[PDB]
């Protein structure tokens, strides 16, 4: 779920999905 | 009675207590004794030896208050209290 | 990242606002309405607390200037994929549910009474139908500093302070280092700073060189990225860019094509991994003290470029304009043998 | 202190000429403190080895 | 019941294991951190001390053609691995023109040195820039900041690099003791030791052996 | 121009802006110029270092590479921290950052054969099999647990040698590398980032012996840059009357920062054998007689 | 820093290396001194023999705050100092920094050398008794040294029918030897024969039959060499210790010793001790793990009784009987309650291995709150208004909080920072204020030989009891010069008239049975001006009688004000 | 590189010592004063008594009649004795007297080769009519050996073994100290500190530990040639 095309890969302890990106900080 | 010390603590302080009336009294007793052993030293090529200089025998290069306190813990010298 | 939260900042003090003094102790406290809004945690130290926050994650203002939180309303016990911004007002009139309690992949509540909050410093649980506002993430309250530093929910109050405003104050590196462990907002943090450029259509690199690069669009258009090379920042730090790229590859839209100064591989990196033991030894790291190897001085680990700054005028005078000379009245050569005929 | 005007001007008047007493004043002005290693009863001692060590200093 | 000491060598591909034994009890891990601290610090080598790139003023710029910076490739040249048998500075030269690759096998040392490990990435070239390095290789031991050729007052063109002469890369130590009741309680010391492939395991310890006879033979002399 | 006091390195740039090629300048300029001077600073003695949960510090000592404590494998660690602080403070986040790291860097393989243990439930599929150096994310709130670092510390890779350095709780056994032996107990080791401060040293370090002396006020400018002396708060002057200590306040106050003719003679007694002229008379205490005398107010000064 | 050193001592240098001829005038001296040539390290070193400088804490605040020390030489760019004197300057070894002042005239050599050494200020101003001890990390190591442990490897033994005891060495040497080969642990029990160390007078007076003890003399000791190593770094002739040394223990040897020897020798044991702590607290094998942190076993089952009987109210309340202030109420004290059982769980949970256990029970720092916090509940937690929330947390922060819990927590870090802000300002003020009031007192006559004297309760005779010492009497007769003769019911004198009272005094006074007795004091000096020397009594930082001239004012003053600082909340705080 | 040179200095006292090394290079003051510590405290061969005997006691829970002092005490005040033989082999040594009085160490016939440096030490004191005859075996060695590793000796009566000392040195103290021969003002001092038997001068004692150090070292040195300072 990298949003960005060729970011870095590192697995996440992930237990729950957000549904929306980080809007434009 | 204890181990002897090292450094700018010896002699230490108590045992000069013993002589001198007040810790305050000390400080310029022995101060003026050291300006007059650097009078005598810079006197040393040539003058009067009215300054006599130090009463113990020196270390290598020590400072004149050094040797005022040594010497004043041998108890040689006199002096006048306040005028 | 001192740059994203200096442009995040929110002010409460300066023209058309309170003073320090006249400004009382209690608006410095926290309210049951800044969840969601601004974080609580990041804070200067200094005597300036409370009067300077910061946006939260999800935070958008509306068009009025009320700042807005993302929510998902429940219609009948169901989560709904669909979002909504809610203000205040809103807020404080619906019930919102909370992140962190289980739910089925169907939308259905396991548990029947789950915890909520209320209108003010109110929670209590309820029946799983009435509920009807729902958070996003667990992470829509922390700043965007306080974001990135692992196990938060383990540290104090003041420490995570601490930590947060420490962690705007790291100094950019020779060779940096991307961390072991850290949250996954790092990269995203980093392509929004600005400090890394990014192609902007799928393109085909021909070649690429130390000071610049030339990327080959797919509709025929050649297009240039000249990047400056050891300027001197803002605050006296150094600032460069290296590309990341080879010769040939067809990089896609969006991808990071240069890593400025504390990154790596297009991803914040403000320090090295080092190997460390706890334990007392020898009184040396006494009272917050701290012993290092020479393996990291010998290997330039931790080595840091400052670049200072001076300049000198010649204005005019009554008495007459002064000029740089290479001549100088009573000076001996060998003083002068570092200036230039100019 | 405070006031220094309306101090001054009614020392002033009555001319009073008072001792360097006191360490606030003393310091101001620059003289020795009268404390601790200034009193006059310490500031004034003549300290000469005793005839003991000039007839055997050598 | 009493024997000298005696030391043999078990071998691999490059690091090699000496067992030492049989040592009175309590005193294999003393001796085994003195050879250690010993060879960690005090074994002598050769690195670059000074570089000097052509067409370049100082180290804080770049230099056309190239896909790294001056730091970036002053930081892949410490990595560089020399043996010098001259006691002099003596030069080398980096002569590579035209696109590709250039590595540690590019260098034409002259006579009495060596580059013992070819593959070594130093940078890329583009087609557009070419590149010439000189640089120096001097002989000493232990850990030298790069400042000191900031006093000798060279020309401009000349660029200090930090100088670490030291082959050794790890090492480490286990004691297999014998403490049953017979007068064969002693224990047995396994020293392991890896080097930069600059020199055998063999000469760093007889170079450390030697160290350490000659600084304890200032006790030997009678008092 | 000169270069200021504490500075050195390369010139990297020189910037001229001249009135004659049509460049902006302030009124009343003709010719401005800048010279950016770049320092290489490597880490040094009294340096801050800090972590990212808020632990503060100041290298202590730089011991050689040959006296840190060396796992059992021969790897020498690169720093130690005290554990005092870490209890009181009440920050236990870090050493679970460390667990974690040391964990990732040496990489994991949760067993599976018998199929997925109790604690390794939720971890994702992809996550039970790790390689040397991987790359982990904890997102806040939502991690790992503890009984997932339990799982993970007591599947580590071994090292090359065949062996596995650290036990399920995650200390080692060490080796002092000054006295040889190793110590009776284990302790605790891992990776954790370190970021670096701006605090630096060199900024701080600053000496005044003689120097520019400041003309409106006949004191020593002030300022690392200046080149000025430091300043000496009234609680200093309280300290001094507190202990009794009269010549030496007398001093500080009248022969090293205002008599002019008292550093001079002081200065050159100095350079030769002659003992220190007593001070003499303060340029403040003659500023405010000249001053107080020109309100009318005949301050006479009595020496009688 | 050398490259302070020698920018600091530079004239000095000069007339130095000029008289060893290494230049021909002061001009090329100081261009040389300039250029740092090698020459040039040699005259800086023999130049500062015993040269004292000044450090400076910056703010000072108290005496204590301006010491005087000898320099050395040393690389780096950092100030280095001794450990156990920034307690004094209240320093944290993290980013502080303080100014170095130098004497010039040999007046002020003098001065610095004798009165602002730092060895001679042990004793704080405040009370008469000494600061700079072994304070946070030492005590660790003093506490592992002594602790004693039962059945540990090589301890002693009775002789079992045809083995004879085990565990008796002939002298300290070989017992250490046998430490060293690894067949006796530093912390057992032992049965050595000690040679040069005064028994305990329990055993002083019965041995040797009070003949008394002299070197050479042996006798066969039952204690740890732990406890044999530390009491050997102790002066010559003290009596043997022979218990755990909590740091109450700690402190009340090092207040004995300073009220039986001279200044010196407390330093110098002072040092050892501190050296021996820090090189024996590396090896307690004290660190931190989640294994360390041990959760409660049965925390669950009482957290569910106590929410039982908190929803048992809640519906109680919901019954409308109830307003909001009583739930209020009834929640707070349902909830402190919980968290005091868990707490007292958490404790019997814990063994006596723990490195937390360790650290807080050997008063390092710390206190059991924290690690009940750390281990244990978090319990409920203050509010902007000060009052406690209805909503407490119910995890430790080893098992990891909620969004909820740490946003109601934020409030006491913030409460307590605004805390901490005013009250150094406040504290502050007042010192200056109370400096100013007060700066004109000397003691200026020896003795105004005046005869009134207030009375103060020593101790007082409980009506059951034989003799009950009066919680105060360290405070208010302790140091004051005895008025009249405190004469016991006979016609023997205990304390005669003008001895001033101590520690040993006070001890025989007590043993006297005496109660009432009449002090010389300050308060009623018939000096004129300033306060006779006499009525002032014992000095703090002497030890002994002030001397004539000397401030008292400015003392007392900064004794006053510097506690002002953790003064906090009619309010009972600093206002 | 020659560097400069390393001169052990002296100190002289009663029976104490304290040596000192100065300069030496950085970090090299613990490599020298650990091992040359464990060296000298545990390298040097000496003699001291290993097993006593008594024929007036059974065993050791009681005491030996007709004596003030203890077994236990009397173990301890013999363990002391200082002992040096010249014999590998473990020869007898016998005590006998009688009457009221007390008992020195000189008093005790020693066989050929073995002496005591102690005639004047005392061991215990008897009364009237009393006896006591001992049969202590002497053996040398080097270092220290518990008892518990000479348990299990055969099958006799009243054996006892005793802890031994097998060292003429008990006693070892360094520390180190920082030197300024140059600007690097970081060079280390030892101090050392020995405190010997009667048996051995410290510096003797000193000597022989380097000399067996020096031997040691030999071995590494052999494996090849290469060269270093002085
Ligand atoms: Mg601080
Ligand atoms: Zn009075």
């Amino acid at each position: 779920n990298n949003s960005v095309p060729g970011a870095p890969n590192r697995v996440s302890f992930a237990k729950l999905r957000e549904p929306l990106e980080v809007p434009g900080l | 009675g204890y181990d002897t010390p090292l450094g700018i603590t010896n002699p230490p302080i108590d045992e000069l207590l013993d002589r001198v009336s007040s810790k305050y009294a000390l400080v310029i007793y022995a101060a003026k004794r050291a300006r007059q052993i650097n009078d005598y030293y810079n006197q040393l090529g040539e003058g009067i030896l009215e300054y006599v200089g130090p009463l113990v025998e020196p270390g290598l290069q020590e400072k004149p208050l050094s040797i005022a306190l040594r010497e004043i813990h041998a108890d040689l010298l006199e002096h006048t209290e306040g005028e | 990242l001192s740059g994203l939260t200096h442009k995040r900042r929110l002010s409460a003090l300066g023209p058309g606002g309170l003073s320090r003094e006249r400004a009382g102790l209690e608006v410095r406290d926290v309210h049951p309405s800044h969840y969601g809004r601004m974080c609580p945690i990041e804070t200067p130290e200094g005597p300036n607390i409370g009067l300077i926050g910061s946006l939260s994650v999800y935070a958008r203002v509306n068009p009025f200037g009320f700042i807005e939180t993302p929510y998902r309303k429940v219609v009948d016990g169901v989560v709904s994929d669909e979002i909504v911004y809610l203000t205040a007002d809103e807020e404080d009139r619906h019930v919102v549910a909370q992140a962190n309690s289980p739910i089925d992949a169907d939308g259905r509540f396991v548990e029947p009474r789950v915890l909520v909050r209320r209108k003010a410093g109110e929670v209590e649980y309820v029946p799983s139908s009435e509920v009807d506002y729902m958070d996003v993430s667990p992470r829509q309250m922390v700043s965007v500093a306080t974001a990135m530093i692992p196990f938060l929910e383990h540290d104090d109050a003041n420490r995570a302070l601490m930590g947060a405003n420490m962690q705007r104050q790291a100094v950019p590196l020779v060779r940096s280092e991307a961390p072991l462990v850290g949250t996954g907002m790092e990269l995203r943090a980093a392509i929004d700073a600005g400090d890394v450029v990014v192609a902007e259509e799928s393109g085909v690199i021909e070649e690429v060189s130390a000071d610049y690069i030339t990327v080959m669009h797919d509709n025929g258009t050649r297009r240039t990225y000249r990047m400056r090379k050891f300027a001197r920042s803002n605050h006296g730090t150094c600032a460069n860019q290296c590309p990341i790229v080879d010769a040939g590859d067809r990089v896609e839209a969006g991808q990071v094509i240069a890593d400025g100064p504390c990154t790596d591989d297009g991803e914040m990196a403000l320090g090295k991994n080092l190997l460390v033991a706890i334990m007392p030894w020898e009184g040396h790291n006494y009272e917050d003290a701290i012993i290092l190897s020479n393996r990291l001085v010998e290997e330039d680990v931790l080595t840091s470029i400052h670049i200072e700054e001076h300049e000198i005028d010649a204005r005019d005078t009554k008495l007459g304009a002064e000029e740089i000379t290479r001549d100088i009245p009573n000076i001996s050569d060998e003083v002068l043998a570092d200036l230039d005929e100019r | 202190f405070q006031e220094t005007t309306r101090v001054l001007t009614d020392a002033a008047i009555n001319c009073r000429s008072d001792k360097l007493n006191g360490l606030k004043e003393n310091v101001i002005i620059g003289k020795l403190i009268p404390a601790g290693t200034g009193i006059n009863r310490y500031r004034n001692i003549a300290v000469q080895p005793t005839e003991e060590a000039r007839a055997a200093a050598y | 019941s009493q024997r000298p000491t005696l030391s043999e060598d078990v071998l691999t591909d490059n690091r090699s294991q000496f067992v030492i034994e049989p040592l009175e009890p309590g005193f294999g891990y003393t001796l085994g951190n003195s050879l250690r601290r010993t060879l960690l610090s005090s074994i002598p080598g050769a690195a670059v001390t000074s570089i000097r790139i052509d067409g370049v003023l100082h180290e804080f710029t770049t230099v056309p053609g190239v896909k790294e910076d001056v730091t970036e490739i002053i930081l892949n040249l410490k990595s560089l691995v020399v043996s010098s048998e001259e006691d002099e500075p003596v030069t080398m030269y980096l002569r590579k023109q035209g696109p590709g690759e250039v590595t540690a096998g590019d260098i034409v040392p002259p006579a009495g040195v060596t580059v013992h490990n070819p593959g070594m990435h130093i940078a890329t070239l583009n087609d557009k820039g070419k590149l010439e390095v000189e640089l120096v290789v001097e002989r000493g031991r232990g850990y030298v900041p790069a400042v000191q050729n900031r006093a000798s007052g060279a020309e401009i063109g000349r660029i200090p690099v930090d100088s670490i002469y030291s082959p050794v890369l790890k090492v480490t130590y286990k004691v297999d003791a014998t403490r049953v009741e017979q007068r064969t309680d002693f224990d047995k010391l396994i020293l392991d030791v890896e080097t930069k492939n600059s020199i055998s395991p063999r000469d760093a310890l007889a170079s450390a052996g030697k160290t350490l006879v000659e600084l304890f033979g200032l006790a030997r002399e009678l008092n | 121009l000169k270069v200021p006091h504490g500075e050195s390195g390369k010139v990297i740039g020189i910037r001229v802006f001249s009135r004659e090629d049509e460049d902006e300048l302030p009124a009343g300029v003709n010719e401005l110029v800048r010279v950016y001077v770049a320092q290489k600073r490597k880490i040094s003695d009294g340096d801050k270092l800090a972590g990212r949960h808020g632990n503060k510090g100041v290298i202590g000592k730089i011991l050689p590479v040959e006296d840190m404590p060396f796992l059992a494998d021969g790897t020498p660690v690169d720093i130690i921290l005290n554990t005092h602080g870490v209890p009181r403070r009440m920050n236990i986040g870090q050493i679970l950052e460390t667990h974690l790291g040391w964990c990732a860097h040496s990489g994991w393989k949760v067993d599976a054969a018998k199929g997925v243990p109790d604690w390794a439930a939720r971890l994702p599929d992809e996550l039970l099999e790790a390689q040397p150096n991987a790359i982990v994310s904890t997102p806040v709130f939502d991690g790992a647990q503890e009984a997932e670092l339990q799982g993970l510390l007591s599947c580590t890779l071994p090292n090359r040698d065949g062996d596995v350095l650290v036990d399920a709780d995650g200390k080692a056994m060490l080796f002092d590398g000054r006295s040889g032996e190793p110590f009776p107990y284990p302790v605790t080791v891992g990776y954790m980032y370190i970021m670096k401060l701006h605090h630096l040293v060199d900024d701080k370090i600053h000496a005044r012996s003689t120097g520019p002396y400041s003309m409106i006020t006949q004191q020593p400018l002030g300022g690392k840059a200046q080149f000025g002396g430091q300043r000496f708060g009234e609680m200093e002057c309280w300290a001094m009357q507190a202990y009794g200590a009269a010549y030496t306040l007398q001093e500080l106050l009248t022969i090293k920062s205002d008599d002019t003719v008292g550093r001079v003679k002081v200065y050159e007694a100095i350079v030769k054998g002659e003992n220190i002229p007593e001070p003499g008379i303060p340029e403040s205490f003659k500023v405010l007689l000249k001053e107080l005398q020109s309100l009318c107010l005949n301050v006479e000064v009595l020496s009688s | 820093p050398k490259l302070m050193a020698l920018e600091l001592f530079k004239p000095f240098v000069m007339k130095r290396l000029v008289d060893l001829n290494h230049a021909q005038n002061i001009k090329s001296a100081k261009r040389m001194v300039e250029r740092q040539r090698p020459q040039v390290w040699d005259v800086l070193e023999e130049v500062i023999a015993e040269h004292p400088v000044l450090l400076n804490r910056a703010p000072t605040l108290h005496r204590l705050g301006i010491q005087a020390f000898e320099p050395m030489l040393v690389e780096g760019k950092a100030i280095q100092l001794h450990p156990l004197v920034c307690e004094a300057f209240n320093a944290d070894f993290d980013g502080d920094q303080m100014a170095v002042h130098l004497p010039l005239s040999a007046e002020a050599q003098a001065e610095a050398r004798i009165l602002m050494l730092s060895s001679n200020n042990i004793l704080s101003p405040a009370s008469g008794r000494p600061l700079a001890m072994p304070r946070l990390d030492m005590v660790t190591g003093l506490y592992y040294l002594t602790t004693e442990v039962p059945g540990d490897t090589g301890e002693y033994q009775p002789a079992s029918g045809d083995h004879p005891e085990t565990g008796v060495y002939s002298s300290p040497a070989e017992a250490i030897m046998a430490a060293d080969r690894g067949v006796l642990s530093v912390r057992a029990k032992i049965k050595v024969r000690l040679t040069q160390l005064r028994p305990p007078v329990e055993i002083e007076a019965e041995l040797f039959g009070h003949s008394g003890w002299q070197p050479g003399d042996a006798w066969m000791a039952e204690t740890t060499l732990g406890r044999v190593m530390f009491n050997e770094l102790l002066p010559l002739g003290y009596p043997f210790v022979n218990k755990q040394m909590h740091k109450k223990v700690q402190a009340a040897i090092i207040n004995d010793l300073a009220e039986r020897y001279p200044m010196i020798v407390v330093a110098q044991t002072v040092d050892k001790l501190k050296d021996a702590g820090f090189y024996w607290a590396t090896r307690s094998g004290v660190t931190v793990s989640m294994a360390d942190v041990l959760v409660p076993p049965r925390k669950k089952e009482i957290l569910d009784h106590y929410e039982e009987r908190a929803d048992k109210v809640e519906k109680q309340f919901q019954r409308g009987a109830l307003n909001h202030d009583e739930r209020n109420e009834a929640l707070v004290e349902i909830w402190k309650e919980a968290t005091d059982e868990v707490g007292q769980a958490l404790r019997e949970h814990y063994p006596d291995d723990n490195p937390i256990i360790t650290i807080v029970d050997s008063g390092a720092t710390g206190n059991f709150t924290q690690t009940r916090t750390l281990a244990g509940m978090k319990g409920l937690v203050t509010n902007p208004k000060g009052e406690f929330i209805p909503r407490p947390v119910k995890s430790s922060f080893r098992e990891g909080l909620t969004v909820l819990e740490y946003f109601i927590n934020t409030h006491g870090a913030r409460k307590g920072l605004a805390d901490t802000a005013l009250r150094t300002a406040d504290s502050g003020y007042l010192t200056r204020r109370l400096v100013d009031v007060s700066q004109d007192v000397i003691v200026r006559e020896h003795d105004c030989q005046t005869e009134r004297g207030i009375v103060v309760e020593l101790a007082e005779r409980a009506p059951d009891g034989t003799l009950i010492r009066d919680p105060y009497i360290e405070t208010s007769a302790y140091a004051r010069t005895l008025g009249t003769d405190a004469v016991d019911e006979a016609g023997n004198v205990i304390v005669e008239r003008g001895q001033d009272l101590g520690d040993p005094e006070i001890d025989a006074l007590l043993a006297a049975g005496i109660t009432q007795v009449k002090v010389r004091s300050v308060l009623t000096c018939a000096t004129s001006t300033g306060v006779c020397a006499t009525c002032y009594g014992r000095s703090m930082a002497t030890g002994k009688l002030v001397d004539i001239g000397e401030a008292v004012g400015i003392v007392a003053a900064q004794s006053i004000g510097e506690p002002g600082t953790q003064l906090t909340m009619i309010t009972g705080g600093l206002p």
